[PDB]
């Protein structure tokens, strides 16, 4: 069953995700979808309580998987459960218990009477029209062998027992009815009826007579109870007999048509009586109320509190292992819990967060109309989540059964998956603090990094952390700021002392990027796409402060004069990104790179980095230069022209053509695929006339 | 004696050949790989085959009657040098580096119909060094 609830909802993802669905097939009724969030949280229950079976673990998950992707993460709850649930029918002993409603502690009312007496006789004139049709007929005695029979009177010369015969199924009918509540009423116009108010008889040729869809359904389920009460008495004549098991004592569910046709038929027989009367039947249920703007009915809700509290206790347990570490015995019962996270949670959460990467960016903003809303505080806690991780993986790779790798992809596709609307209208201060506490504690350890790296350069605990960082920390951080400017929440995110400690993790970078070892070697890609990120498409304006003076989102004059000579705020832009030097600087230092052309074997780190740089700040800003709107300028932090890109863009071809000499490179091929995203960006027919030699030196 | 991770790299073998996933391999379920790879085998010489590698004599391989025979063949390094020669093949470029544009040549070898944008998006993520152009450390991760 693991296996096919897999596959059933890998194929049929769109019938339960989508609203829309199966274009042919549809929707789901909203019962399947309960269904399907019941067992999604059973098997997770189940799961995370049992004890680790490898193959039956490696099943459960992808299960656990599709199930998440195909039901909505906007599902609606609903507060309406269902009528007596069946689950003790499939018990395992017997297999089948077909325990009936209980009618005796009901009554029927008294105005019913009028219909009861009518389907008696409409039941009687079909009884008689059959068996005169089969030639009995009237006689005063009961004789078999002459097929006569004295109960052909009409139902008014019907004796009282006569009459007893047909009322008992009919008030039971209606009492396993109203005993489920079902409201019955009869309108006016039977009412107006009633007051109008060897025989031949001629019932209603009802099977022309057609039901309302609902009325199906009901039709359904009251031909269910039926059979359930004739199985019920059956199976006591068969523990009374002992044996001689009955092939029809089947399940409903597993009849089929020919076995359901009689059954069927009195439903739908006494249902379409009580609509040619004209009573009017209904659901027996009066809607309550729909609380739909509520978030703790959304299925997104309720599995990021079980995510987020499971990684809670994963955070105290490493608590604990860490402080039992002192001991001898790590072995623990907890040993269960924590593949269970490893195992489960993390690729659950990257299965999750890949399959609905649309609904927690956009709140229904405007892909897929339809819905696809996340809540706002559902945002705020995807961010704490992201924290919570953040700080979960650090300092555990000895812990991780080298899953560490995992544990980075999902963060970083959290990462992307990140966004602002709590920042910008409301968020939660704990949860703001605590994930920029993140950021800035990120940043002290890149820095703790750097400086145990000069202490003593030999390359243990602070190697392997070392390695984590370079491996883990920074391409995250890069990675969020590749989600923040492709979604431009920059210069609206990183407002307040958010840009200190990204002057501080900007410094760490530069001083990185200067600084060479085996380490540096290892993460040469990391630093080169991170530093892009910042310096041709990125929020801030770190190295053109002559004109952020005069921006209104700059630091400096967003937050006055009093808080920043008070606190640690160095009173300039040069004071709090010293080391970085101005754009004059590291584009004359482009261009005399460019008449230079310096060999691979010398200064290779400086040709592999600096021009992506260039790529992720400098177009922050050929958007936004004033080639693009006259008005606003002066108000833009710098100013960026369509000619420098000319110009910088011929230097890097230019060194690009100077570089397929040197090993014709990996790391050109690492300049060329951040590029086509700038190329691209760039207005092409400038690239026509200008890609003359890339098309021989591409071929070569 | 057999590396754990030489264990799980003949679990994959294993069940390469055990398509129904029943642990068994019939003579009819070999006899399909033999045709898929072009050779005709008679049913009398995969008897023979079967019956020289099954010590119990179900007629049918199990795992542990098939690490005796791997542990018959002298396959101590064999494995990485087809994979090392399987880079070297695959990289008709002979740069030491595949690059997606031979991608499109190899799709066609090996009868694969992937459709050649996928392979480049999935080379994006199969590059983690990220090369767009696949070395032989980027080969093994890959393998
Ligand atoms: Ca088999
Ligand atoms: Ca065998
Ligand atoms: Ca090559
Ligand atoms: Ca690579």
């Amino acid at each position: 069953p693991l296996k096919l609830l897999t596959n059933h909802y890998e194929r049929c993802w769109k019938y339960y995700c989508l609203p829309g669905g199966w274009g042919n097939f549809g929707a789901a009724s909203e019962e399947e979808l309960h269904l399907s969030r019941k067992l999604f949280w059973g098997i997770f229950d189940a799961l995370s309580q049992k004890k680790y079976e490898q193959e039956l673990f490696k099943l459960a998950l992808p299960c656990l998987s599709a199930v998440a992707g195909a039901l909505p993460p906007d599902y609606m709850e609903s507060n309406y459960v269902s009528m007596m649930e069946k689950q003790s029918s499939m018990d395992s002993e017997g297999n089948f218990n077909p325990q009936p409603v209980d009618t005796s502690n009901i009554t029927i009312p008294e105005k019913l009477e009028y219909f009861i007496n009518k389907y008696a006789e409409h039941s009687h004139d079909k009884w008689s029209m059959d068996k005169l049709a089969n030639g009995w007929i009237y006689g005063e005695i009961y004789s078999d062998s002459s097929k006569v029979q004295p109960l052909m009177k009409p139902y008014k010369l019907l004796s009282e027992k006569e009459k007893e015969i047909y009322r008992w199924p009919i008030k039971e009918s209606l009492k396993t009815m109203l005993a489920w509540g079902w409201r019955i009423e009869r309108t006016r116009e039977g009412d107006s009826m009633a007051l109008y108010n060897g025989y031949s008889p001629r019932a209603i040729d009802m099977s022309n007579v057609t039901l309302s869809r609902d009325l199906h359904a009901m039709a359904e389920m009251m031909a269910e109870n039926y059979h359930n009460i004739w199985a019920k008495k059956k199976k006591m004549e068969l523990e009374s007999k002992g044996g001689g098991n009955h092939p029809l004592l089947v399940p409903y569910d597993t009849l089929t048509a020919k076995e359901k046709a009689k059954d069927r038929e009195k439903a739908q027989d006494i249902l379409k009586f009580l609509q040619i009367n004209g009573y009017a039947v209904s659901r027996g249920f009066k809607d309550l109320e729909l609380d739909t703007p509520s978030i703790e009915k959304r299925f997104a809700y309720s599995f990021l509190q079980q995510l987020i509290r499971y990684v809670d206790e994963a955070h105290q347990y490493i608590l604990e292992f860490d402080g039992g570490s002192r001991g001898k015995g790590e072995h623990f019962p907890y040993e269960q819990e924590i593949k269970f996270f490893a195992k489960v949670v993390l690729p659950l959460i990257d299965q999750y967060f890949k399959n609905h990467r649309l609904y927690f960016l956009s709140a229904a903003s405007r892909p897929l109309c339809s819905g696809g809303h996340a809540s706002n505080k559902e945002k705020e806690m995807v961010t704490s989540l992201f924290c919570k991780l953040g700080v979960l993986v650090r300092h555990r790779i000895s812990l991780f059964g080298n899953d560490a790798t995992s544990i980075v992809n999902c963060l970083h596709i959290l990462g992307q998956t990140l966004d602002a609307r709590t920042v910008m209208k409301t968020g939660l201060e704990s949860v703001k603090s605590a994930l920029r506490a993140f950021l800035d504690n990120a940043a002290e350890d890149l820095e703790k990094t750097m400086e145990n790296l000069k202490q003593g350069q030999f390359t243990k605990g602070v190697t392997q952390i070392i390695n984590y960082t370079t491996v883990a920390l920074l391409p995250m951080l890069s990675s969020l700021f590749e989600h923040i400017g492709q979604h431009q929440f920059g210069e609206d995110l990183i407002l307040e002392d958010v840009q200190v400690s990204c002057y501080r993790i900007l410094t760490s970078l530069y001083a990185l990027g200067t600084s060479k070892s085996i380490y540096v070697e290892r993460q040469r890609s990391a630093l080169g796409e991170c530093l892009a990120a910042f310096a041709g498409a990125f929020p801030v304006a770190f190295l053109e402060t002559h004109l952020d003076k005069h921006n209104i989102y700059s630091i400096y004059n967003t937050k006055s004069s009093r808080e920043r000579a008070a606190l640690s705020l160095p009173t300039n832009v040069e004071d709090v990104c010293p080391n970085i030097p101005s754009l004059e600087k590291l584009m004359e230092e482009i261009v005399e790179l460019a008449e230079s052309g310096i060999r691979y074997t010398q200064m290779p780190h400086v040709m592999e980095v600096i021009l992506p740089m260039l790529c992720s700040y400098m177009s922050r800003w050929w958007e936004h230069g004033p080639e693009n709107n006259p008005e606003r300028a002066e108000m833009c932090c710098t100013a960026l022209n369509s000619e420098h890109m000319n110009t910088l863009l011929g230097n890097i071809l230019k060194i690009i053509y100077n570089n397929l000499g040197i090993d014709e490179g990996a790391w050109m091929k690492r300049l060329a695929v951040f590029s086509q995203p700038i190329i691209n960006k760039v207005k092409p027919q400038l690239l026509k006339t200008h890609f003359l030699p890339l098309m021989e030196k591409l071929k070569k | 004696q057999l590396t754990e991770e030489q264990i799980a790299e003949f679990k994959e073998a294993f069940s390469l050949f055990d398509k129904d996933g029943d642990g068994t391999i019939t003579t009819k379920e070999l006899g399909t790989v033999m045709r898929s790879l072009g050779q005709n085998p008679t049913e009398a010489e995969l008897q023979d085959m079967i019956n020289e590698v099954d010590a119990d004599g179900n007629g049918t391989i199990d795992f542990p009657e098939f690490l005796t025979m791997m542990a018959r063949k002298m396959k101590d390094t064999d494995s990485e040098e087809e994979i090392r020669e399987a880079f070297r093949v695959f990289d008709k470029d002979g740069n030491g580096y595949i690059s997606a544009a031979e991608l499109r040549h190899v799709m066609t070898n090996l009868g694969e119909k992937l459709t050649d944008e996928e392979v480049d998006e999935m080379i994006r993520e199969a590059d983690i060094d990220g090369d767009g152009q696949v070395n032989y450390e980027e080969f093994v991760q890959m393998m």
